[PDB]
RNA sequence: AUGUAUUUUUAAGAGAUAGUCUAAAAAGGUACAGCUUUUUAGAAACGGAUACAACCUUGACUAGAGAGUAAAUCUUAAUACUACCAUAGUAGGCCUAAAAGCAGCCAUCAAUUGAGAAAGCGUUAAAGCUCAACAAAUUCACCAACAUAAUCCCAAAAACUAAUA
RNA sequence: GAUGUUGGAUCAGGACACCCAAAUGGUGCAGCCGCUAUUAAAGGUUCGUUUGUUCAACGAUUAAAGUCCUACGUGAUCUGAG
């Protein structure tokens, strides 16, 4: 087997390391991050949100806009469950496919319950003789995001 | 012209590797279908747009049940190439009452009966 | 107006403008193969001769 | 010359050759042989 | 039987009755039409076939700064012919101006170790050139291909970091 | 609820299936003429008698007096013999 241009797989080799070295490596580090997490080093935490179908991106003091009507009281503090990502200067959790609701927690208030600005939809057609003109309005839900939480407890 | 045409009967003799190829049991046929609507009915002859409007097949990529026995055969032979059949599987066995509420269909084609507990 | 922002030297000679305020190199696109004088002995020499040639015949 | 769809050897002189990308039949002995293909 | 919810009657009503192409069976024509004439199916997307009425994917609402998929992006190719050598009855009969393998009929014989009573050209007929036969060797093949239009070519490019994307 | 239709005049754009000029193969090519085939579109491609005529005949010449397409080019430029 000598080195001719095809003989030759083109691609740099795979290196994987052991698989014991790798367990003992993950226990070191979570537990690294679980100590920082515990003395209280991160900044500032920014979540990625699963709400009303959609995916967000969520951090403290900031303001989202939900496109349906959500049966609560104005001004009352909801709890967000379904919680994708967190993430901070030095770290990030990452959920499988969604992070554990006593590892992480996230609370908002809903600011304000709105009707949207009118919506002009109209279909048409060529000499058909055929208009049809609707305009929409849509429940509305605004969201001031509060807090976002996480517990020490990770192994 | 154009027709309704047939299928000759040695197509559905299944050969011996047939069976350890879509894992299907040789010795026990299965009891349901679990038909999907794969294809459109538009641009097909009027009599398959009937066929799928008595199989309750209207809207594609929802499943249906229907029984194994011959009379629901024929009508899947005539539509078989605008569908996707697979037998239906019962891992915990048949539901009962106070499993109706907790019901749930796989895409193995396999229906789970207790479903998200607590 | 982004054909005004390419510009194309024939040589290698750029003014020191150009030269002096150039970020980045980018990687060549094609791999360019070697020629036969290229090679180091040390790699002619470990590469297997194929076949073996007949003395009486003249090359 | 002439240009022709099947080249074909008229005698036991003709060599056929291929130049330009192109099939010719040349012949020394007569000239009338030659032929180019198409 | 079976899978489904449709069908028939009764009372009122109109429009419509100047169709196109695609697949299939046929006619007529030029086994010609974006041709005409019937019968059975399909179609008339805001997505693909760049552009697009008929082909293909899909059927349908109203919001979302979400997702999974469908048809589909345009690739396919095509080559050579080589040695060395050549006497014999006998220009076999028959014809024919001549007829000598080689104008046609008949015969296909027999020397040499090996050479057809001859497959080519050639000559008026000869003469003369090569093929088949040994002798010397080496062997690898054979089934070959096809000019052009009128304003100005018609994405640019590209052998390759892994795709049931 | 109009895309005004033959031939000329003027001005020509293009094709190449070259009539001339330019390089060449083959010849039943000695040379002179020729007859065929290949490659080449920058430039040329006449004046008259008779017909409304394109076509055609005929006189005289030219290196030649090409074959075509462009709404049988071109009438808000011209001419109407037809
Ligand atoms: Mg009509
Ligand atoms: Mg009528
Ligand atoms: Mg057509
Ligand atoms: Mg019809
Ligand atoms: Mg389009
Ligand atoms: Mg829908
Ligand atoms: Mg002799
Ligand atoms: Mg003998
Ligand atoms: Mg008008
Ligand atoms: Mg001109
Ligand atoms: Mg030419
Ligand atoms: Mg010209
Ligand atoms: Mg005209
Ligand atoms: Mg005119
Ligand atoms: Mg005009
Ligand atoms: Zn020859």
């Amino acid at each position: 087997v000598p080195k001719t241009s095809l003989g030759s797989p083109p691609w740099p080799d795979i290196v994987l390391p052991d698989p014991v070295e790798e367990t003992r490596h993950h226990a070191e580090v979570v537990g690294q991050v679980n100590e920082l997490i515990a003395a209280g080093r991160y900044g500032r935490l920014f979540a990625v949100v699963h709400f009303a179908g959609h995916q967000w991106k969520v951090t403290a003091e900031d303001l989202i806009l939900i496109e349906n009507e959500l049966d609560v009281a104005c001004g009352e503090r909801i709890r967000l469950e379904k919680v994708l990502l967190v993430g901070a200067d030095n770290f990030t959790l990452l959920g499988k496919p969604l992070l554990g609701k006593e590892l992480v927690r996230v609370e908002a208030t809903v600011i304000e319950k709105t009707e949207s600005w009118p919506k002009i939809n109209m279909k048409f057609q060529k000499r058909k003789n055929y208009q049809r003109k609707r305009i929409t309005v849509n429940p509305q839900t605004v969201l001031r995001i509060n807090s976002i939480e996480i517990a020490p407890c990770l192994c | 012209k154009f027709t309704r045409s047939r299928i000759p009967d040695k197509v559905f003799q299944p050969s011996p590797e047939d069976h350890e190829k879509y894992g299907g049991d040789p010795q026990y046929p299965h009891k349901l279908h679990i038909v999907t609507r794969i294809k459109s009915t538009k641009r097909r002859p009027y009599w398959e747009k009937d066929i799928i409007k008595m199989l309750g097949l209207e809207k594609a990529h929802t499943p249906q049940v229907h029984k194994n026995i011959p009379s629901v055969n024929a009508k899947l032979k005539v539509v078989k190439h605008l569908i996707r059949i697979k037998p239906l599987k019962l891992p915990q066995g048949l539901p009962t009452e106070e499993d109706m509420a907790n019901t749930c269909l796989k895409s193995n084609g396999e229906l789970v009966v207790r479903w998200l507990l607590n | 107006t982004m054909m005004q922002r390419l510009h194309l030297f024939p040589d290698e000679d750029i003014p020191e403008d150009i030269l002096k305020n150039l970020v980045e190199e980018l990687p060549q696109p094609r791999k360019v193969p070697r020629r036969l004088d290229e090679y180091t002995q040390e790699e002619i020499e470990a590469f297997p001769r194929v076949w073996s040639p007949p003395e009486d015949y003249r090359l | 010359f002439k240009t022709k769809g099947v080249l074909k050897k008229r005698c036991r002189d003709c060599y056929l050759v291929k130049r330009r990308g192109r099939w010719f039949i040349y012949c020394k002995t007569n000239p009338k042989h030659k032929q180019r293909q198409m």
